[PDB]
């Protein structure tokens, strides 16, 4: 009673915190790290990342949540509350005397049963591939997990970002995998939601070189990405300058100027529109660069250069020579426009072609609110991934309506499994009852009013009519909170099948790991 | 609040200065002024 | 945790809210705040107050993050954004006692702001035509801000000199970097000068000080980063030497390397030679015989302003100087104020910027003067793209306040009380004004109800005559477009604070 | 000593009174619940009555003692429904802090509240209920169902409604120069363990709980004209002299002579004819055997306070010592009274003498049986408080509807009254009207319901009543239902509260908030 029990109290502190952080009506939190990192968000996943992990099961939950961010990442607190609810139910099962092995068998046999029940709730089977219009409608309810304040403006920023990156190629074009890292959102302080724009190229914040980026209106240019940074010529090992006489003293400064005349003119002989320089250069480079009108990228980062190769379409030359006419990228317009008070260099083009790896300028008043929107873009493009790499993710009824039908299915499975499974399976359906109660608790409604509404829809029965109203109706609160019922087909709030498919395997894995712990052993910690 | 716990709520100048604890030597003689105002005048102490 | 954590986050904003009460309005007082830079800030506008304010509770940084967003957006009168947002949190205390969720509060204030964006366009009017315009409208808008903070009595002379400096700004360009100025200590508080170009203080002294000519009729500007001094070479100066006479040749070579570069400076003939690095005493006595202006230890920001003014450039080689790298101006007059000489660049090829030379020993005065110029460029930007204004004094929010009470009265039940609390929260702006002006807030706010209903629209509150009158006819006006982003930003910040039920602090 | 000036005193006073007020607000209304107090001395009492709790609770800041004395004044006026009374003045201090921050003078805050309550007297007279008014079958039963609220005894309302009403009908007496009123506090309430409230017994008269000392004494006395004699004389071996002190046979004769006179003193009681005799101090078996041969029912270990109400009700003269104008010790026949019917009944494994038909002073006793002491702790103070409401009901027929009907109605009268006075006091009326609405809002908090949804609908029904003077009824309506969350007339629900209870509630609440607003500073002298 001092290990398998008290370990639940460690998660119970985090379980109660996840109840108020789940759903569109959930509550935010303030996080202060030990190094000074401040995080304000409604997602408990980032909370467990920076939080110091003491109890071993805390690390078990954050790693299981990290697996969701790699795959789905939409509503990760759904399985966390479900896993935390199993511990609250575990106190009821342990009090009954069920062994830890048989309790896992109750969840394991129900896991394979739940995965088979996901096929009965399938709705919205067919979906378009390259059609953006139908994609913008299905991505809108995905935002409802996070702040729902404006779902139209966030969809328009994705519309212009996907339109550039989308290969199109209607019918069968052998469409490759859609890159998630290509779309990158940049937080910009100030401006409203409508002030945000989309950059087809790479949006950078820095100072222009000669005066400002221009001359690209006529298009027809050539840009080559250079992997080797341009810097002062030197060997690998640290050398020392040794002069044999006093005549070489005056030729040392002139000898370096001869290298600037040789190196800067040779690289500028082809007239590249935009040069990629990863290191620093001298002030004498402006002689040849401004003469030929070459735009300079000054000290980029490591991760921004990998995304630049798909924008300019230039071959990543391993060494820095003279620009080769054989391998060159096609870039038309490069301009610099002031937005938030500083000159912003953008690679955005105007028609003429469609390249990949676009960017989005995110303008908002509150920088803390931009963190939730930044995570919404990551979960927004994750919704497209389910309809891209797999054959399809289809749809399932959202707003907890899918778990309501499962309660009746799990209940029927318990009557057909006598023995120790009677207490395990019947309480396994109770673990699905916390999902609708979580949405009702964050909304402030009384559970006494919601309870008969949850029993009415999917629990009673399904009439013989085709496409019954029970499947297309769900729990939503706008003005209808008094009735407690709302049609989810008109609001078009749906979730993908891969959301719950990966969550059921985590709920059993989180329960199997924790409930099988006899004691905690720590040596010098 | 006196030392024995007696609570007296009033605006009377003679009552306030009676239980007032004064650590200033000259200001302690100001209580005698309020004592003479009650014996001689005895009315409108708040104004006097 | 729970309802007590939200109140704890609100109470952290109350300490900031109570400190910013005097910071709004012409008759509002000032607050003294000491920082870690040993700079005592006495100011009216709360623009730079929130940046230098010491934050104790972590939740208090929410008002600081939204302040920098409105800093570059508006910058003038932005202290009322946190005050109004503080009232929304302060008036939410009886709402926390009820079962009303913060999201129901979120929808209440959003519908009031969503309509307020439409009301501001309706409450204002397009002026244009032959009415107040440049040299007139710009003077009326800049006088409201500036005269409401410091130099109350002498604002007639002080603001007139600053308004005439903004007149040099023209459309079709409207560069936002033109507001860069300098700080000149010393002199009289009522004395100020106008300069159309970059000014930089000596900051060093050398033997050729008194021999430096202060007046050039047709100077030539040249920018060089070469430092003049005897010092070791770039990487390694090691030289293998055999003969003995070659060691004195090295001393000659070290001299010939410098002395040849010294001749190249005088070979150009540019009457203005600026060094980005310091200048030593080795080149002083030589270059002084040429009698050309020179300044060392120049900041990198001032060198970039010259590049953006006369179109010059900085080169490390004299033989590579191009013909266009030598700029010319109309006149060069070096001014000396308090034994400190100041260079002046007049008649640059393209200069839309005006650097105001101030006076006085108080460092906190220029804080709002630089902020007044930051608001002056906002007035020009917001007078072009969309032409309209509203009344001044801060009574504009009271006109839309009652308009929200009339509409929301019949709208969907409980949502009336939440919006009525927002309209009640809009009354804090005249409330803090009546407190600092010694007026009676009860009688004034009761008359405003008739002044904003039967009194049509434009009638404001006049602080000078202690009466209620029209600020629109008074010609004193306040920028209308600055309130659009000010009212909407405070709602998203208030809804975020009220949605935090717990605070985590590691270590 | 320690003296602090400014708003620091008024801020610490309001926060201290509000903290202790929010503790007793959970008992408001029928949905309220009792709470436990830990005295650290080993004693604890679980009740919702604020009169005892505020007296037991240690007051930290001396300003909190003002609200403690406020609950003591309610006992001398009404004494019942303290959960709905003392919490009204606590809300006036919360909104007062916002007015102190303003330029409104503290006396202007006071003056604004003085004209508000003075005019509120006529506001109550508009919704005032007459003596007949609603159906009012016995007019007590309708009020008896209201007294069941605010307490946890509401589940027994099927009984207590008949218990309190039928018992107090015989309490009517003629006193105060021909004034007809019920002598409250003369009703004795008895408690018994076991069964439920349905086993209670109504005694139209006085009932004393006691038995006979010796089991051989007759326990049954029937018939009329039963005389009772209260004897407080201590029968024991007499002590010695002032210390001057004094043949052991003559020394033992002192006890022989004394006990011989004690036996003669009982023989004088035999010639009186009283059926029941009482004795305060205990005795040995010698004097107890004489009571057996006396054919008179005696009782020992008697409480003095119990016998004081016997001589008052019956009319017999209480005799602490046997003496007359001469030096003879005897008992005169003029010290005995008369009663209509006196009989001793066996109740709950015990017996009690029922004294009914008292001619001198008429009263009644209620003998109730219940679960146990801890379960009857709340039922004790509640029934003692309900005796005052029934008194005030038949003393003055003015009553008002409960459940937030008065507070919701006064807001509408003050809305037109605020614009009437105007000037600077208009804001004080708005804050005073909003403070009265906090009590019905906290009523639904303990019921876990939405108060603002009901207040918005309830006030709209009271508004349609005042807006139309001529009125059949398409508009007028009132009442608030906590269970169903609907608006229904209280004539069907049967919730009505006396007007004198609500008038004195707001009358005493006026000076309660003023006492705090008149405190400029607080100084504390260290004890010796």
């Amino acid at each position: 009673d001092g290990q398998i029990i008290k370990s639940i109290a460690a998660i119970r502190e985090l379980h109660q915190m996840c109840l108020t952080s789940m759903g569109p009506c959930g509550r935010n939190k303030i996080i202060v790290n030990h190094l000074g990192k401040i995080i304000i968000t409604n997602d408990a996943a980032t909370m467990l990342r920076e939080l110091d992990i003491v109890h071993p099961a805390v690390k078990v939950l954050v790693m299981a949540t990290e697996q969701q961010k790699i795959d789905m990442g939409d509503g990760t607190n759904l399985v966390m509350i479900l896993a935390g609810e199993l511990l609250n139910v575990s106190e009821k099962l342990i009090s009954m005397g069920l062994s830890a092995v048989e309790i896992i068998q109750g969840y394991n046999m129900a896991r394979k049963f739940t995965l088979k029940e996901l096929d009965e709730m399938v709705v919205g089977e067919i979906t378009d591939k390259n059609d953006k219009n139908e994609l913008l409608k299905m991505i809108k309810p995905v935002i409802s997990s996070k702040k729902y304040g404006s779902e139209d403006i966030l969809s328009e920023l994705v519309s212009e970002a996907v339109s550039h990156v989308l290969p199109v190629a209607q019918q069968a074009g052998e469409i490759p995998y859609f890159n998630v890292d290509s779309i990158r959102v940049v937080k910009i302080m100030g401006g409203s939601l409508s002030n945000s724009t989309v950059i087809k190229g790479m949006v950078f914040n820095r100072e222009p070189e000669g005066h400002v980026k221009s001359l690209s209106e006529d298009k027809k240019h050539k840009v080559a990405v250079f992997t080797c940074p341009l810097d002062i010529a030197n060997t690998e090992t640290k050398g020392t300058v040794l002069l044999h006489n006093a005549q070489e003293m005056l030729d040392f400064s002139k000898g370096e100027e001869k290298q600037i005349d040789a190196m800067m003119k040779e690289i500028a002989d082809m007239g590249v529109e935009c040069i990629v320089a990863g290191a620093g250069v001298g002030e004498l480079a402006l002689h040849y660069l401004n003469r030929y009108g070459i735009l300079v990228l000054k000290v980029p980062s490591k991760f921004e250069l990998r995304r630049l190769c798909r924008v300019c379409g230039a071959t990543p030359l391993p060494r820095l020579g003279a620009p080769t006419p054989e391998e060159l990228g096609l870039v038309e317009t490069v301009k610099t426009m002031e937005i938030g008070g500083d000159r912003v260099t953008v690679f955005k083009q105007e028609q003429g072609e469609i390249s990949r790896t676009s960017t989005i300028i995110l303008r908002g008043a509150t920088q803390n609110n931009l963190d939730d929107i930044e995570r919404a873009i990551d979960d927004g493009v994750a919704a497209v991934k389910g309809l891209m790499k797999p054959s399809g993710g289809k749809l399932l009824p959202g707003a907890g309506a899918t778990e309501i039908e499962l309660i009746s299915r799990i209940t029927k499975y318990g009557e057909r499994t006598p023995g120790l499974l009677q207490l395990a399976i019947k309480q396994f359906a109770v673990a699905f009852e916390v999902v609708p109660r979580t949405l009702a608790e964050t909304a402030g409604l009384d559970v006494n009013e919601v309870l008969p509404n949850l029993y009415a829809a999917h629990n009673v029965t399904e009439p013989g009519a085709v496409k019954t109203d029970h499947l297309y109706k769900g729990v939503d609160i706008d003005g209808e909170s008094d009735e407690g019922v709302k049609d989810i087909r008109e609001e078009n709030i749906y979730d993908m099948l891969a959301t719950k498919k990966f969550a059921i395997n985590v709920a059993t894995e989180a329960a199997t790991t924790v409930l099988s712990i006899d004691q905690i052993i720590m040596a010098k910690k | 609040k006196t030392s024995r716990g007696e609570i007296i709520i009033s605006n009377d100048g003679h009552t306030i200065l009676k239980q007032m604890a004064i650590l200033h030597p000259v200001a302690r003689m100001l209580v005698e002024v309020s004592a003479a105002q009650d014996s001689e005048a005895g009315d409108g102490t708040t104004s006097v | 945790q729970g309802k007590g954590q939200i109140i704890s986050n609100i109470n952290a904003c109350v300490a900031v809210q109570e400190a910013l009460k005097p910071t709004l309005g012409p008759l509002g007082s000032d607050i003294l705040i000491v920082t870690s830079n040993q700079k005592t800030t006495i100011s009216n506008d709360g623009a730079t107050i929130l940046k230098l304010l010491d934050v104790v509770h972590p939740a208090a940084k929410t008002l600081v993050d939204i302040s920098r967003a409105q800093d570059a957006e508006v910058g003038d009168g932005t202290t009322s954004v946190t005050i109004l947002a503080g009232e929304l949190m302060k008036e939410a205390k009886p709402f926390l006692e009820e079962g009303i969720s913060s999201h129901l509060i979120m929808k209440g204030y959003r519908k009031a702001v969503s309509l307020a964006v439409e009301k501001i366009n309706e409450l204002a009017v397009d002026i244009t035509s032959e009415k107040s315009s440049g040299r007139e409208l710009l003077e009326r808008c800049a006088r409201t801000a500036m005269s409401s903070k410091l130099i109350h009595n002498n604002a007639d002379f002080f603001v007139k000199m600053c308004v005439d400096a903004v007149l040099s700004l023209d459309r079709n360009d409207l560069d936002d970097k033109l507001i860069g100025i300098k700080k000149i200590p010393g002199g009289a508080m009522e004395e100020s000068l106008f300069i159309n170009g970059v000014a930089f203080k000596k900051t060093f002294s050398y033997a050729g000080f008194e021999q430096q000519p202060k007046k050039f009729n047709n100077p030539k500007i040249l920018s060089l980063n070469v430092e003049l001094e005897l010092k070791a070479e770039k990487d390694n100066a090691e030289v293998r030497v055999e003969h003995v006479e070659d060691y004195q040749a090295i001393v000659d070579a070290e001299w010939q390397l410098i002395f040849e570069k010294l001749r190249q400076v005088e070979e150009t003939g540019a009457n203005i030679v600026l060094s980005k690095l310091p200048i030593g005493d080795l080149a002083t006595q030589f270059f002084a015989d040429r009698n050309i202006f020179c300044a060392g230890r120049v900041s990198a920001d001032d060198m970039n302003r010259v590049i953006q003014a006369v179109g010059g450039s900085i080169q490390s080689t004299t033989s590579d100087i191009k013909p266009e790298h030598l700029g010319t101006c109309a006149l060069f007059e070096e001014m000396q104020i308090g034994s400190e000489r100041y260079n002046l660049f007049q008649g640059c090829p393209q200069a839309k910027t005006c650097t105001l030379l101030l006076r006085g020993g108080a460092e906190q005065v220029i804080a709002e003067v630089e902020r007044s110029l930051h608001d002056a460029i906002m007035i020009v930007k917001r007078a072009l793209q969309n032409k309209l204004i509203v009344a001044g004094g801060g009574a504009t929010e009271m006109e839309v306040s009652k308009c929200l009470r009339d509409y929301s009265k019949t709208i969907a039940g409980k949502q009336q009380m939440i919006i009525n609390a927002f309209a009640k929260a809009l009354e804090v702006i005249p409330r803090q004004l009546c407190e600092n002006a010694g007026f009676d807030a009860i009688e004034i706010l009761n008359k405003l109800r008739l002044a904003h209903s039967k009194g049509e629209k434009w009638y404001g509150v006049v602080f000078e005559t202690e009466n209620i009158g029209d600020n629109f006819a008074k010609f004193v006006w306040e920028p209308a477009l600055v309130k659009i982003n000010a009212l909407n930003s405070a709602t998203e910040a208030t809804n975020l604070i009220l949605s935090v039920d717990e605070t985590i602090t590691n270590k | 000593g320690e003296k602090i000036s400014g708003d620091d005193i008024r801020n610490q006073n309001v926060l201290a009174t509000m903290a202790v007020a929010n503790v007793v607000k959970s008992s408001l209304g029928p949905v309220g619940l009792d709470k436990m107090l830990v005295d650290d001395i080993g004693d604890f009492t679980v009740t919702n009555d604020g009169a005892t709790i505020l007296s037991l609770l240690d007051v930290q800041h001396p300003a909190g003692k003002i609200l403690v004395e406020l609950a003591q004044q309610q006992d001398r006026e009404i004494g019942d429904g303290t959960t709905s009374v003392v919490i009204i003045a606590s809300e006036l201090l919360k909104r007062a802090n916002e007015l102190v921050k303003n330029k409104i003078h503290p006396t202007t805050i006071i003056t604004g509240f003085r004209v508000a309550l003075r005019e509120a007297i006529r506001f109550i007279n508009e919704v005032l209920s007459t003596s007949v008014d609603t159906l009012g079958k016995e007019t007590l039963i309708n009020i008896a169902k209201t007294s069941m609220s605010s307490k946890i005894i509401g589940a027994d309302s099927d009984f207590f409604s008949n218990m309190v009403v039928d018992a107090l009908l015989a309490v009517k007496t003629q006193n105060s120069k021909g004034e007809i009123k019920y002598p409250v506090k003369a009703v004795n309430v008895l408690k018994a363990h076991g069964k439920s409230a349905t086993e209670s017994l109504l005694v139209p008269g006085y009932a004393l709980n006691c038995t006979v000392a010796s089991q051989a004494m007759p326990k049954r006395i029937a018939g009329g004209n039963v005389k009772i004699a209260c004897l407080d004389l201590n029968l024991q071996k007499a002590r010695m002299a002032m210390g001057v002190q004094i043949d052991p046979e003559q020394l033992e004769q002192i006890r022989k002579r004394e006990a011989g006179i004690v036996l003669e003193r009982v023989k004088k009681i035999i010639d009186a004819g009283a059926q029941v005799v009482l004795t305060t101090k205990g005795i040995d078996d010698l004097c107890l055997k004489e009571f057996v041969e006396a054919k008179i029912m005696g009782v020992r270990r008697c409480k003095k306070e119990d016998l004081r109400r016997i001589a008052r009700a019956t009319g017999a003269t209480l005799v602490s010592s046997m003496s007359n104008l001469e030096g003879e010790e005897t008992f005169e026949s003029s010290y005995l009274g008369l009663c209509d019917e006196v009989v001793q009944a066996k109740f709950s494994d015990d017996e009690c003498i029922l004294i009914k038909g008292t001619s001198k002073h008429s009263s009644s006793s209620i003998i109730l049986r219940g679960a146990n002491d801890y379960s009857l702790d709340e039922m004790e103070r509640s029934l003692h408080d309900s005796l005052s409401v029934v008194k005030r009901t038949l003393e003055s027929g003015n009553v008002v509807p409960g459940g937030g009907c008065v507070e919701a109605a006064l807001n509408i009268y003050l809305d037109n009254f605020a614009t009437t006075v105007g000037s600077r006091e208009q804001l004080a009326i708005a804050e005073f009207a909003a403070a009265l609405l906090i009590i019905p809002k906290t009523l639904a908090v303990n019921a876990a319901k939405d108060s603002s949804e009901l207040v918005a609908k309830l006030r709209s029904y009271h508004a349609a009543s005042q807006m139309a003077k001529p009125e059949r009824r398409s508009y007028r309506n009132y009442g608030l239902d906590l269970i169903r969350g609907k608006i229904v007339d209280e004539i069907h629900a049967g919730v009505l509260e006396p007007t004198i209870s609500k008038v004195k509630s707001l009358k005493s609440a006026l000076e309660a908030c003023v006492a705090i607003l008149r405190i400029d500073t607080m100084i504390t002298v260290d004890p010796e």
